[PDB]
RNA sequence: AAAGCAUUUGCCAAGGACGUUUUCAUUAAUCAAGAACGAAAGUUAGGGGAUCGAAGAUGAUCAGAUACCGUCGUAGUCUUAACCAUAAACUAUGCCGACUAGGGAUCGGGUGGUGUUUUUUUAAUGACCCACUCGGCACCUUACGAGAAAUCAAAGUCUUUGGGUUCU
């Protein structure tokens, strides 16, 4: 306070701030690689998703829309790619 | 000039067999005269009992049972099932503030033909570590709390008679029934049903009166 | 005549408008569990008997 | 000048409160003013609780209470010394006796 | 248990308090005497001690038919009305007792509305 | 949007906030003229039967009482159909935008927790707890600042006087 580097905020700050309150603004959205039981391809899916995603076979489900990130049916294992 | 009190009998008030304590109290009726009986001036009365005299336990202080005459033989008249409702020490106990009342209805008959209101009331409660002091419920759950509690009032009265029903309103079968379908939405203390009212009547049919009465 | 006599255990204090009605607690002298609260006209200390025309009213503070 | 905050009791966000009737005079006052009070009192008084005890069947069953929520006008609640007059510091107090 | 069973209902308004004994059910009543029939002043009508004067000729009528034991019910004028019962509903109700009667299921039975009727007064108010 | 709107249930369209690595790309702000919507309260033609008081009927009180108080009662917040649109229509504070201070609550949405609880053994949600955040109705403490003061986180950033615009 009435000396701060405001070029330089600790990450702490930056991570606590809203998504268009930083020094540069971005998304704090990502995309997922999941796996389906039935088959093993690649689909890459929004965290934040708003269709009720499935694969190209056998289209089940990969994930259901909710007001927030997208909740991921049972067991899918997924990574943050 | 007449001391009118000097001509009247007395005859001994008789409860159904779902209650364990059948003999309420007595009353007095004016003498049989020239086209005018004692019975006829007795079959519409009402006679309002705590329930709590009626099965002895002092857990049931807070509910009240009407018994509407029905018959009368041998100077003792026999009493019917006229309506539940609860006392108003507790009813106006429950409603404190900072919290949400929610209350039910539903207008539904039991497989004999008696047509019934049933009334239930729900409290919402704070929960075993809450710092917020209100406690209120999201008026989306309150309309889904009604659904569950208007959908098992509806069931249990189709698969019944008052000769059931009156044996399923003493052990609050009905209370633990709502609470375990209404847990999983809010912690929702203190349920109970408050009331039930007798709307619809069929003709007598002396036959199941009697079979519930008869005994000791 | 059914005379009950009391006796005073605490004086509360005055009342009336020109406060000249002192309120007292009594004991009943036949039964001790039984203390009713009446005011009386004149002076009365502590421990002093009263007699009670009829002990039923538990009169209130006057104003 | 302007005497409170407030303006009387809490609007703040409304326009427009429901109005109720004191129980002394029955003058219509806006529910969110309309000093209110809840009595919770036993039906047998002090005095009489010794006394219904031994005429009792049903030995130390309970004593049932009067509840009952009171709804005064700004007029009543000052005459009836339930709300008296405080000083300008004293007003801001929020907090029950 | 060899009581017999009467019902006391004590009306307790500002102008008048009943004291009123039925059996059970709420025909046949066995004695009615008011607060205002024990003094002739027209504003003691209300009072405590007209209101204890009226429960000492009750329990001596239902001695005479033989009312032993009483169930009391108790209310205000209540509806529109002041719904807190008169200065007189606590001294008839101990002069049951002390009388020599029964108590039990002691309730409070003023009629209390779902928010209904307009009230006295006229929005100003029974003004003095 | 305001006037306003509170127990059900189903239809019919609407809406803010939030989330969004969606889309367009200046489409915006305030607005003479012109319009929509308006507490109540009597323009105006079924029905249903008063708790209130004009007045009126009346009974008191009073010097008088045409008022307050008491009892009753027609027009008079219920039709289906308009007000021309008037209120202490009030936050007596136009609307949009930016900045300046510390806090604890709460409503709605969201994020996180090798958290609590509900039971199937935890799970899944729900309810709760902790932390953060966006957007609200507000509040508490101060006064760098303002004011004639009362007081005000805007009524501040104003003789060191200019962000835009409407009305008086
Ligand atoms: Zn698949």
């Amino acid at each position: 306070v009435l000396v701060q580097d405001l070029l330089h905020p600790t990450a702490a700050s930056e991570a606590r701030k809203h998504k268009l309150k930083t020094l540069v603004q971005g998304p704090r959205s990502y995309f997922l690689d999941v796996k389906c039981p039935g088959c093993l391809n690649i689909t890459t899916v929004f965290s934040h998703a708003q269709t009720a995603v499935t694969c190209e076979s056998c289209s089940t489900i990969l994930c259901t829309p909710t007001g927030g990130k997208a909740k991921l049916s049972e067991g899918t294992s997924f990574r943050r790619k | 000039v007449v001391d009118p009190f000097t001509r009247k009998e007395w005859f001994d008030i008789k409860a159904p067999s779902t209650f364990e304590n059948r003999n309420v109290g007595k009353t007095l009726v004016n003498k049989s005269t020239g086209l005018k009986s004692a019975s006829d001036a007795l079959k519409g009365r009402v006679v309002e009992v705590c329930l709590a005299d009626l099965q002895g336990s002092e857990d049931h202080s807070f509910r009240k049972i009407k018994l509407r005459v029905d018959e009368v033989q041998g100077k003792n008249l026999l009493t019917n099932f006229h309506g539940m409702d609860f006392t108003t020490d507790k009813l106006r106990s429950m409603v404190r503030k900072w919290q949400t009342l929610i209350e039910a209805n539903v207008t539904v008959k039991t497989s004999d033909d008696y047509v019934l209101r049933i009334f239930a009331i729900a409290f919402t409660r704070k929960q075993a570590n809450q710092v917020k002091r209100h406690s209120y419920a999201q008026s989306s759950h309150i309309r889904a709390i009604r659904k569950v509690i208007s959908e098992i009032l509806t069931k249990e009265v189709q698969g019944s008679t008052l000769a059931q029903l009156t044996s399923k309103l003493i052990p609050e079968v009905i209370n633990k029934e709502i609470e375990n379908a209404t847990k999983d939405i809010f912690p929702l203390q203190n349920i109970h049903v408050r009331k039930v009212k007798l709307l619809k009547q069929p003709k007598f049919d002396v036959g199941a009166l009697m079979a519930l009465h008869g005994e000791g | 005549t059914p005379v009950t006599l009391a006796k005073v255990i605490k004086v509360l204090g005055r009342t009336g408008s020109r406060g000249g009605v002192t309120q007292v607690r009594v004991e009943f002298l036949e039964d001790t569990s039984r203390t009713i609260v009446r005011n009386v006209k004149g002076p009365v200390r502590e421990n002093d008997i009263l007699v009670l025309m009829e002990s039923e009213r538990e009169a209130r503070r006057l104003r | 000048p302007k005497k409170r905050a407030s303006n009387g009791r809490n609007k703040k966000g409304r326009g427009h409160v429901k109005p109720v009737r004191c129980v002394n005079c029955s003058k219509s006052i806006p529910k969110d003013k309309a000093i209110k009070r809840m009595a919770i009192r036993n039906i047998v008084e002090a005095a009489a609780v010794r006394d219904l005890s031994e005429a009792s069947v049903y030995p130390e069953y309970a004593l049932p209470k009067t509840y009952n929520k009171l709804h005064y006008c700004v007029s009543c609640a000052i005459h009836a010394r339930i709300v008296r007059v405080r000083s300008r510091e004293d007003r801001k107090n929020r907090a029950p006796p | 248990n060899s009581q017999v069973f009467g019902v006391a209902r004590i009306y307790a308004s500002f102008n008048d308090t009943f004291v009123h004994v039925t059996d059970l059910s709420g025909k046949e009543t066995i004695a009615r005497v008011t607060g205002g029939m024990k003094v002739k002043a027209d504003r003691d009508e209300s009072s405590p001690y007209a209101a204890m004067l009226a429960a000492q000729d009750v329990a001596a009528k239902c001695k005479e038919v033989g009312i032993t034991a009483v169930h009391v019910k108790i209310r205000a004028t209540g509806g529109t009305r002041t719904k807190t019962p008169g200065p007189g509903g606590q001294a008839a109700l101990r002069a049951l007792a002390r009388s020599g009667l029964r108590i039990g299921r002691i309730e409070d039975v003023t009629p209390v509305p779902s928010d209904s009727t307009r009230k006295k007064g006229g929005r100003r108010g029974r003004r003095l």
